């Protein structure tokens, strides 16, 4: 569950994802919600 | 002569600081025991193999959907299978099924869940659309 | 032994104002006795609880593609589960299989549907990407 | 009872001037025999109809991925079923699984593959991505 | 549905027709707003 | 098949090379031309 700056550890793909990828979705993870504000 | 459970939604539900949605199950079809909905979980009570099945379909732009099903018990969380969809960004376009199944080796006990890894998932409530089930083979 | 019948395409059909194509079925492979294919239909002839499973291989670059699956019966239309599926817009890279299947109580009497709800879809007749299937439980 | 086994990857393999990887499985559910995993095929020993199912998720930018599942027995080789799903062309946003299942005629002595028509194809060993299994009916 | 949308039997939704127009046949509501 | 496409065993099908040049590795019918 750990990954590099600005990224989350998604639980579906199980892997690391950029958190630029979830700013287009409605409510982003808890941990990018700084990030893509 | 096999025990089966087919379940439908009745509504999702998303706890405010996790990233999971969940959906109220409701049962339609039912022959045997040996499994019991309550609420967003199944519990199992005779231990056996079974088919399990699950449908969620989606209307989200969020750049991959999907469901992760588990079964929970003796304080051990396993991942049973997952699916995984990309989804076009365009919202007028965005929508997809997602179906997974397999035969799994379920234990007296045992709490199965039906999780979608984000919050505030835009999933169908409709019967055929998004479902659950289990056959005892 | 289960009793089972697994089928595959012949022919489709897409009459002119319906927005409906259908795919007119026959048995490769059948056990038991309780379901015959007739045409675009599969008549249920025994009582009971049976899984049903469908794909249908799309090339077509209409948004969304997939079928529904119904049973009709005693003045009563059911929808039992669909498959939807995004399509990329570009035509030669427009392909995808949609598979979907459950577990359902189904009558003497039935008549089950695959449907996909748009005019002369474009589908593949393989036997390996397109096909329709059942077993009593 | 019900015959069955449930796979699930210990590592892929590609061969060289061949466009097709596959998969070498390990069982995890297995009850009866009838069938048995050697490395990247499936024999079965006990002629019967089995419920086959398969599922491959997908981390590839190629248009299209997807996974055949054939049969090879008495001096033929006959595909049983495809999944074709379109990938996006984005590694970051290419996550797709893919699932398929149907009923067959399995006869002693044959061998089932699982085959990726493409050569070093990017696909998951996670056991809840990537699975096989039969249960005989 | 509203005027320039169709109710579409797979999706259970109401669609613009523009996302069935360049595509196959569209639905025999759709088919005057495709031409003109 | 034509001249710069190869049999898809996939699709069942004849595809143009332009489609597997984003892939890590094309077919080797394919692989000249997408130089
Ligand atoms: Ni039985």
């Amino acid at each position: 569950g750990q990954c590099s700056q600005n990224e989350y550890f998604d639980s579906l793909l199980h892997a690391c994802i950029p958190c630029q990828l979830r700013c287009s979705s409605n409510t982003p993870p808890l941990t990018c919600q700084r990030y893509c504000n | 002569k096999h025990s089966v459970l087919h379940l439908v939604p009745v509504n999702i539900t998303s706890k405010a600081d996790s990233d999971v949605t969940e959906v109220m199950w409701q049962p339609v079809l039912r022959r045997g025991r040996g499994l019991e909905a309550q609420g967003d979980i199944v519990r199992v009570w005779d231990t056996g193999i079974y088919l399990l099945y699950s449908q969620v379909l989606f209307h989200d732009v969020t750049f991959t959907m999907g469901q992760v099903v588990s079964r929970e018990g003796q304080g051990r969380r396993e991942t049973l299978f997952r699916c995984i969809r990309s989804m076009p960004s365009d919202p007028d376009r965005a929508y997809n099924s997602c179906y997974s199944a397999g035969v799994f080796h379920l234990h007296q006990g045992d709490i199965i869940t039906v999780k979608i890894p984000r919050a505030n998932a835009k999933l169908s409530l409709s019967p055929h659309g998004t479902f659950l089930g289990f056959v005892k083979l």
